């Protein structure tokens, strides 16, 4: 897929919203919940745990995959 | 909808 994520029929809002739940892991407040509060605050929001992994995942500084949200 | 709503709501109800 990489630029083009099949979706329903056009590409799939995953990554805009994974981004999103970065910014949302990398606020100061939100850092100061314990990690199954930060985890569940995401679900509650709709994401999936596969969805939250990729967040955690790119709320450092990293990007295993070449593509960098 | 923006995220300040649950940002706000998840810190606040954390605290």
């Amino acid at each position: 897929g990489a630029m083009a994520t099949p979706g329903s029929e056009n590409v799939l809002p995953r990554e805009p919203l994974i981004a999103t739940a970065v910014k949302f892991l990398q606020n100061s407040r939100v850092r100061q919940s314990p990690l199954a509060t930060r985890r569940a605050f995401l679900k509650k929001k709709g994401l999936t745990d596969e969805e939250i992994d990729m967040a955690f995942q790119q709320s450092g500084t990293a990007a295993d995959e070449p593509s960098s949200l | 909808a923006s995220e300040d709503e649950l940002v706000a709501e998840f810190l606040q109800d954390q605290n």
